[PDB]
Formats: C-alpha cells, structure tokens, sequence
C-alpha cells in the first residue's frame, strides 16, 4: 500500500525496539520487582513475543 | 487515512508524469500530415494560377 | 478525510479526463488533416477537369 513506509519510518521504530529492549534488561535485572499491569494499553504482538 | 493518502498521492504521481510524458511524445503524425496539407494546397494554389493564365490566354486568341 | 477524499478525487477525474481530452485533439488534429487532404484531393480533381474541360472549349472555339 505504502511501498516508501518502511524508509521513512526510522526514528519510532528504532525508538520502540529500543524501548522494549530497556524493558527486557530491567525486568531481567529486576531482582525485586514481580508486579506488572499492561492492560487497555497498544502492546504490538512483536513486543509481546 | 494515511495509506490511502499515501497509495493515492502515489498513483496520482506517476500518472500525471505518464500523461505528460505520452503527451510529449506524440507530435510526429500531425506535423506529417500538416506538410502533406502545405504542400497540397501549394498545388492547390498552383492549378488555380494554371485554370486563370488558360482562360487569360485563350480569351486572347478569341 | 471525505473533505479531503472527495476534493482529491474530483481533481484526479478532472486531470484524467483534461489529459485524455488533450489526446483526443492530438489525434483529431491527425484527422482533421487527413480530412484537409481529402478536401485538397476533391479540389485538385476538380480544378484538374475544369482545366481540361475550359481548355477543350477554348480549342473548339479557335
């Protein structure tokens, strides 16, 4: 639909793996926090996995 | 919205530059057949001076 | 977006049907040329028999 989309779209994306990136570190780093809540949020199914 | 606007914007584009283009490009017929049209009314001018200078020189013998 | 979507549109439906008119006189001018060669083809005819036919009356008369 959009073939460009992809080369535009540099500095979210990048920002988002970023941002789940920093949270896979602090949660494997997290040795005292264990309670999470998430819900009614937009969590992509690739942040999910 | 945005897909679409982008899809859209896209064919829009290259559309437009495809006319313009084609446009550009066809200008060989017409200039043909504009001087085959010259050309015959060149004869067209010439057999009218042709039918006067007969009448003209007929007339004088008659 | 259906302002924008209709305006969008309506601009797109004008320039297809501006360029394809634009090729309609492109190819009319083609015809329109070989109607003029026609035309000169009639005329050259007939002023071709009117110098026969004037000249063959003219020769009768003298």
């Amino acid at each position: 639909a959009n073939p460009n989309f992809f080369e535009t779209n540099k500095d979210a994306i990048e920002h988002n793996k970023q941002i789940i990136e920093n949270i896979c570190e602090v949660l494997k780093a997290a040795d005292t926090l264990l309670y999470y809540d998430f819900r009614f949020n937009n969590i992509s199914k690739t942040d999910a996995k | 919205f945005k897909n679409e606007k982008d899809r859209l914007f896209s064919i829009t584009s290259d559309m437009t530059r495809q006319y313009k283009q084609m446009q550009d490009e066809l200008l060989n017929q017409v200039n043909d057949l504009n001087k085959t049209v010259i050309e015959k009314d060149e004869e067209i001018k010439k057999k009218d001076q042709q039918i006067q200078d007969m009448t003209k020189d007929y007339e004088y013998k008659l």
